[PDB]
């Protein structure tokens, strides 16, 4: 899917009255092509990062 | 000048949150009674199901009394685990107003030390009543086993 | 009650013994600074007599 807005939803235990706690965010992967500037100067700048982080 | 007029708004807002207070602990008596009376109850019950009822009926259901036993005493830890608290703040209650009672003889304020002596008494006999009940059904249970040994 | 309830009753316990010494001991500082005062008080008399 094509997401751009993002929402999370919870649901309680019925036994549990507490009110406060820490949730985890988790993790989220995904990239950024969009086909059915995505052409090849899409490589431009994304081999010139990767060779700045090689020598890194 | 004289902090008497001082005193006596402070007390003023004192008396009418006290009053406030003691209708609420009325009404919060009521259910710390009842609440203490259904505790006991309820373990003097489960006892004599423990005792009185072993043997009578079938297989299953022996099994399912065992788990009740087992699962019940669990969940009567569990419940009586706010119990062991009760007994530690009346500690601090009974000699944080026998502190006060010192205090108001070393101060001097007739109705002070009347208040706090009052205050030492009447928790006394608030929380060795609701302990008295307890016992005094207690004693019920261990005179119903010396008589049902004998 | 729960477990913030809990807390707060912990935390009541506590703090009401805490403040059965912070009493002892404020009323102790009281009666201390009174001596002080009463002290001085009654040297500076003496020194007056004299």
């Amino acid at each position: 899917p094509v997401c751009r807005f993002m929402k999370i939803t919870v649901i309680g235990r019925y036994g549990s009255t507490n009110a406060r706690a820490k949730i985890p965010l988790g993790f989220y992967y995904g990239h950024t092509y969009i086909l059915p500037p995505e052409i090849d100067q899409h490589l431009a700048m994304m081999v010139a990062l990767q060779e700045d982080i090689q020598c890194r | 000048l004289s902090s008497e007029a001082l005193m006596r708004r402070a007390v003023s807002l004192v008396t009418d949150s006290t009053s406030t207070f003691l209708s609420q602990t009325t009404y919060a008596l009521i259910e710390a009674i009842t609440e203490y009376t259904k505790a006991v109850y309820t373990l003097t019950s489960l006892y004599r199901q423990y005792t009185s009822l072993l043997g009578k009926m079938n297989s299953e259901e022996e099994d399912e009394v065992w788990q009740v036993i087992i699962g019940a005493r669990a969940e009567m830890t569990s419940k009586h685990q706010e119990y062991l608290k009760l007994e530690t703040t009346w500690m601090t209650a009974v000699g944080l107003s026998e502190m006060a009672a010192e205090a108001a003889y070393q101060t001097g304020a007739d109705q002070a030390s009347i208040t706090a002596r009052n205050h030492i008494q009447l928790v006394k006999l608030q929380v060795e009543e609701v302990h008295q009940l307890s016992r005094k059904a207690e004693t019920k249970l261990a005179e119903a086993q010396i008589e049902e040994l004998r």
